């Protein structure tokens, strides 16, 4: 299935993904498309920050639904 | 219309429909699993490892049941095809009016408050639509951006966010964005003050100098250009009480005796001496396999 990753900027990324994919695997797909380090990536769905350990199916995230990408900036 | 399960079907229906309840082995995920105790509430279905049983897959030593759902408006495609349970949506079999417009609608939305207030779906749309525009949704630490009962009752927060799929797609897309924005704000994070860029940034605990992805360097505390030092500068109780979810008898198909529903389960065994018939409360006939799928409880 494909999901959307959207930032509050308005930039939208399409990701071919599986429900059994961990968020960590999703982050890698974003880095492969935008170069953003996973350490600076943080995905939020319905106001909940997704943890890398859990998968997409655990959050009942459906096809053609959108995750939100928010940056984690340090140092105032 | 004998369905008691409502789901959201993303593909291919992209809408809310009636749903079929299924059960498989929690261990090996094979559809052949026999349940020992019928589900009586949504907690039996949603909570994990709550009901034991037997797995018909040879060799498998699994004990617990896994309940999932399918859309009942399109033929299943693959074993992976599943739907999301919208547990708060129920059949208004009690003919309970809405707390807002006092209409006897069907189906309805019943909040999980200790008091179980009831709303029709249209009022629910208007309830969410209004409270979204006024940034009145709460930013829950466990459930995310959500809403409680309109009466504001304890422990009534919506947990399955796909209930908001009852809303317009524009509102739902807005719901998620607002969800992200106030997630940032509640987490101590910041939103880039730039007009062209309102990036969501999770800054450090004590960070003044924030530099967004757009390159703009601004103050985290006052949201202005970066600097040093100090930053310069309606519910009617009459309606609500009547619109309350929290006597009724039906004859047995095998002996015509008067029977009352004990719990939430629809699978009923006649308590009469001569007749131990397995029958369904909804169909007023014999307990079939589709009764499990269409209306096992509720
Ligand atoms: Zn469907
Ligand atoms: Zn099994
Ligand atoms: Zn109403
Ligand atoms: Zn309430
Ligand atoms: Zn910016
Ligand atoms: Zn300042
Ligand atoms: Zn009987
Ligand atoms: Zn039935």
């Amino acid at each position: 299935m494909q999901i959307f990753v959207k930032t509050l900027t308005g930039k939208t990324i399409t990701l071919e993904v599986e429900p059994s994919d961990t968020i960590e695997n999703v982050k890698a797909k974003i880095q492969d498309k935008e170069g953003i380090p996973p350490d600076q990536q943080r995905l939020i769905f319905a106001g909940k920050q997704l943890e890398d350990g859990r998968t997409l199916s655990d959050y009942n995230i459906q096809k053609e639904s959108t995750l939100h990408l928010v940056l984690r900036l340090r140092g105032x | 219309n004998k369905a008691h399960f409502f789901i959201y079907c993303a593909n291919p229906c992209k809408k809310i429909n009636t749903g079929k309840l299924r059960v498989c082995c929690s261990e090996c995920k094979h559809g052949a699993f026999t349940v020992d105790t019928d589900p009586q509430s949504w907690a039996d279905v949603l909570d994990k490892n709550k009901i034991t049983g037997v797995c018909n897959n040879v060799g498998c030593e699994g004990l617990y049941a896994k309940f999932y759902f399918k859309c009942a408006s399109h033929p299943s495609q693959g074993e992976n095809d599943t739907a999301v349970p919208l547990n708060l949506i129920k059949r208004n079999h009690k003919k309970i009016p809405c707390l807002a417009c006092t209409d006897i609608c069907d189906p309805v939305l019943v909040f999980s408050c200790d008091n179980r207030h009831v709303t029709c779906l249209e009022c629910f749309k208007n309830y969410c639509g209004s409270r979204l525009k006024d940034r009145q949704f709460l930013s829950h630490p466990d459930f995310g951006y959500t809403l409680p009962c309109p009466a504001g009752c304890s422990n009534s927060f919506i947990e399955e966010v796909h209930h908001f799929r009852l809303l317009t797609d524009a509102q739902y897309e807005q719901y998620h964005r607002f969800a992200t924005e106030e997630f940032i704000l509640q987490a101590g994070g910041v939103l880039c003050p730039q007009p062209g860029c309102g990036q969501g940034i999770l800054i450090d605990q004590n960070c003044n100098r924030v530099q967004c992805s757009c390159g703009y360097v601004f103050c985290g505390k006052c949201l202005e250009g970066f600097h040093l030092g100090e930053c310069l500068n309606p519910l009617d109780p009459e309606k609500l009480e009547k619109a309350r979810w929290d006597v009724l008898t039906k004859p047995c198909p095998k002996c015509r005796t008067s029977t009352e529903r004990a719990g939430g389960c629809m699978h009923m065994i006649c308590t009469r001496a001569n007749c131990g018939f397995h029958w369904c409360w909804v169909c007023q006939g014999p307990w079939e396999r589709d009764c499990m799928a269409s209306h096992w409880f509720g």
